[PDB]
């Protein structure tokens, strides 16, 4: 139970070491309570140029948002390596809890970057509304909101990140990615995960009833939107020419469901 | 296949 209450403690510490922005201060932000001075809107193409502190507009915001998809995967993979047993595992392994964990938690940290009208960007520096993410051409202005549908479901669940911390780390450690190889290993440490976060729910959060469960429903609700967002990149490969893949991406969505 | 850039980001870390 101090092997649990101690385990919580290194996941949250890590969590802040890797991620640059946390919820509470993108909480801050969002809430209008920060004194940090107050971020750029963007709500259209004229106030996307302003907000600046090369070739189409919808591909513009597609490429962007793969800068920081790249960068995010390098913050999930520094943190997964601070996981108990992580590194202990076979090395095909841990590249296939990557590989497939990797979305389930960007969406699931997204959402502390969402309200119902919009997304902190630039680490808090920005904020995009998401009626104009909703504005752009083909496959691109549909990419966002079945995020902001799941954001608003999750944020309602009113997680720290405290709880957050170990969720992610549950995420990662799935025994039923496809093409694993040794998946007691990785079982027997989200046994341990979820006795962790099943006594931090319990303590920060006393009064919300059945947390735990709802918060392993939501598991069902990130899958399918992992599902949806790959069925999009499809349309993509037809329907887009020219359009620069990043490598750590292509590996990422080489042969995934 | 092969997974370059992941198998380095498990063994060198990041970037700066
Ligand atoms: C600046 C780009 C705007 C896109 C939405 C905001 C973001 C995007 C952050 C990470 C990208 C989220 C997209 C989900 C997975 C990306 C993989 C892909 O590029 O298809 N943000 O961090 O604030």
């Amino acid at each position: 139970s101090a092997d649990l209450r101690a385990l919580a403690k290194h996941l949250y510490d890590s969590y802040i070491k890797s991620f640059p922005l946390t919820k509470a201060k993108a909480r801050a932000i969002l809430t209008g309570k920060t004194t940090d001075k107050s971020p750029f809107v963007i709500y259209d193409m004229n106030s996307l140029m302003m907000g600046e502190d090369s070739k189409e507009v919808a591909i513009r915001i597609f490429q962007g948002c793969q800068f920081r998809s790249v960068e995010a995967v390098q913050e999930i993979t520094e943190y997964a390596k601070s996981i108990p047993g992580f590194v202990n595992l076979d090395l095909n392994d841990q590249v296939t809890l990557l590989k497939y964990g990797v979305h389930e938690i960007i969406y699931t940290m997204l959402a502390s970057l969402m309200n119902k009208d919009g997304v902190l960007i630039s680490e808090g520096q920005g904020f995009m509304t998401r009626e104009f993410l909703k504005s752009l051409r083909k496959p691109f202005g549909d990419f966002m909101e079945p995020k902001f549908e799941f954001a608003v479901k999750f944020n309602a669940l009113e997680l720290d990140d405290s709880d957050l911390a170990i969720f992610i780390a549950v995420i990662i450690l799935s025994g039923d990615r496809p093409g694993l190889l040794n998946v007691k290993p990785i079982e027997d440490i989200q046994d341990n995960l979820l006795q962790a976060l099943e006594l931090q729910l319990k303590l920060n959060h006393p009064e919300s009833s059945q947390l735990f469960a709802k918060l392993l429903q939501k598991m069902t609700d990130l899958r399918q939107i992992v599902t949806e967002h790959v069925q999009l990149l499809q349309v993509i490969k037809k329907t887009e020419t020219d359009m620069s893949l990043h490598p750590l991406l292509q590996e990422i969505y080489k042969d995934l469901y | 296949e092969r997974h370059k850039i992941l198998h380095r980001l498990l063994q060198e870390g990041s970037p700066s």
